[PDB]
């Protein structure tokens, strides 16, 4: 009919358009919708392909809308996503990889914001690895395959390595306590030479802050909390003491209630 | 474009057969249910009327610890015995939707009547029982097995004020690990437990429900961690022995040793 | 035939007349509705009570 496309373009044209307050509205509108979809199919479709255009376009605030879009047809307790959850994975894990083609600096960080995208996805994946069991097994290959090896840029290690810390506590626990400690020496490597290309220098930082506060915890459950120098030992020297230290902060947050 | 309709895993005449599989495990008559288990635990290249199965067997755990039925419990925990006994079938990638249904089933508030909670502790020892058959095939990997479980089980235990069946799971569960896992964990809940028996016995004013629950929990938790001791310990001594175990042990566990030499006896 | 013969799943017929056009007018409800709220919050609003 006709009102399809109607709402389809107005909330198409507030989910560009940088007017604030209807940019919220318009968020709280798809979550809270009694029976919005039909426009699902076209919805998702806009994003995949909005995505990609503003990949080739690196509009950081496009994406951002985009994240917060995806969020709220999460937030359908109608929605049943499913069906559909394949247009979505694309968009957004590509949204985790771009070949930092934007400008450097405050991106960075909001390569960080894009690591909200990133809660989306175990927020995909608690309800959705219902399958004949496939998601959480293909998106933890990908990061695999992200994570493991070298010719890796630091979005792509950043965004792969925030992913997996969204994913959770024996996700760390398993696979990212091996090459802890090798990819720590590819930072030390980053460290400690060369000086200009601080996009990589502060990047690996914030890898750093990445790994720190968020790898913590499940060392502070697993490793007892003495020998603050022998798990620097045990762990390549750079995350001790400050593992120790935030170790020492998630104790005392834990023993806070 | 509008794509072709999908078509499931399975067919029309497995997915009945499949619905035979269900009404079976509901099924009253033994011979209808003894097919049924016989049927699971011998259809090898079947593997594609799992999980969707077994899914939804867990979420009918689910349902069903809400609806508190030992009925329904008990044929589910024959027909997991049943599936772990299928040798093709192999559980690895299926496992992580099964195992916490298994642990529902050991925890607590298998409450149908509170005279009848008698069967539920046999269903503890069956349940258990299972997990011990699970734990040999999966823990050479990462080690949710050994590791979640006994931790699991460790901190169950150290759960002071929660209902005796808690109790009784976490302890039996730990019982079926083997006999170094109890000569490394009753070795101090010997007598801290010991402790617990006689909080529990000489204790209350009067609740002769948790009495003769926890009573009898801690007879069978008793005589059943008695052959590590006896393993261990030769059985001299019985009234120091007793003394090594806080008394209450004393002398039912010199019976359990005596009825131990009875069975080094016996061979 | 639980082992050797196989089947065709088609799975979807749903076709229950007033119930299907019970779901599309009660959908076409919905995005009016929606699109109401949407447009109510946006622009200039006057009300029926006092700020509703």
């Amino acid at each position: 009919s006709v009102e399809q496309q109607l709402y389809y373009k107005e909330i198409t044209e507030a989910c560009v358009g940088s007017c604030e307050a209807k940019r919220a509205e318009a968020l709280q509108s798809i979550a809270t919708d009694p029976g919005l979809y039909q426009m699902l199919p076209r919805f998702s479709t806009f994003i995949s392909e909005g995505v990609r255009v503003n990949v080739v376009q690196n509009n950081l605030a496009l994406l951002i809308y985009l994240m917060r879009m995806v969020k709220a047809l999460m937030d359908n307790p109608t929605l049943y996503l499913e069906k559909y959850v394949h247009e979505l994975i694309p968009a957004v894990m590509t949204c985790i990889v771009s070949r930092q083609l934007c400008l450097r600096p405050d991106v960075d960080n909001h390569w960080a914001l894009r690591d909200f995208a990133a809660r989306l996805v175990a927020q995909i994946c608690k309800h959705f690895s219902t399958t004949t069991n496939n998601i959480q097994s293909r998106i933890t290959k990908t990061f695999t395959k992200s994570w493991v090896d070298e010719k890796t840029p630091w979005t792509t290690r950043y965004g792969s390595i925030a992913g997996l810390a969204e994913l959770g506590h024996d996700v760390i626990k398993t696979l990212i306590l091996p090459r802890l400690q090798q990819e720590g020496e590819r930072i030390r490597s980053v460290l400690d030479g060369p000086v200009l290309s601080n996009i990589d220098r502060i990047g690996a930082d914030h890898v750093q802050s990445l790994l720190l506060k968020h790898c913590a915890p499940v060392l502070a459950k697993l490793r007892p909390p003495p020998d603050n120098q022998d798990a620097y030992r045990a762990e390549f020297g750079s995350l001790g003491p400050l593992l120790c230290s935030q170790v020492v902060k998630a104790r005392a947050q834990a023993a806070l209630q | 474009x509008x794509x072709x309709x999908x078509x499931x895993x399975x067919s029309v005449e497995q997915q009945l057969y499949y619905k035979e599989i269900t009404e079976a495990c509901v099924g009253s008559c033994e011979a209808k249910r003894a097919e049924a288990l016989q049927s699971i635990a011998t259809d090898p290249g079947l593997y594609q009327m799992l999980p969707r199965f077994s899914t939804f067997i867990s979420e009918g755990v689910r349902v069903n610890v809400v609806q508190n039925n030992l009925a329904l419990l008990i044929y589910l925990m024959r027909m997991v015995k049943a599936l772990m006994d299928n040798p093709t079938l192999y559980l690895e990638k299926y496992v992580h939707e099964l195992i916490p249904a298994v642990m529902t089933c050991i925890v607590s508030r298998q409450l149908c009547l509170r005279p009848d909670v008698d069967n539920h502790w046999a269903l503890r020892d069956f349940a258990a029982r299972l997990v011990a058959q699970i734990c040999k095939h999966f823990s050479t990997t990462t080690n949710n097995i050994q590791s979640r479980i006994t931790k699991t089980f460790t901190k169950s235990w150290v759960d002071e004020k929660t209902p005796w069946t808690t109790r009784y799971g976490s302890i039996a569960g730990l019982a079926e690990l083997g006999h170094d896992v109890i000569k490394t964990l009753i070795l101090p809940r010997l007598q801290q437990e010991g402790e617990r028996i006689r909080s529990v016995l000489d204790g209350p004013v009067l609740s002769n429900i948790d009495r003769i629950g926890a009573d009898h929990v801690q007879s069978l938790l008793l005589k059943h961690c008695a052959p590590v001791l006896a393993k261990l310990r030769p059985p001299p001594d019985n009234q120091d022995a007793y003394r090594a175990e806080f008394g209450s042990l004393g002398p039912l566990l010199c019976s359990q040793v005596v009825k131990a030499r009875a069975q080094a006896a016996l061979q | 035939x639980x082992x050797x013969x196989x089947x065709x799943x088609x799975x979807x017929x749903x076709x229950x007349y007033q119930v299907l056009r019970e779901k599309a007018a009660s959908q076409r409800r919905d995005v009016e509705r929606a699109l109401t709220r949407f447009m109510a919050k946006t622009g200039e609003t006057q009300s029926l009570f006092k700020d509703d």
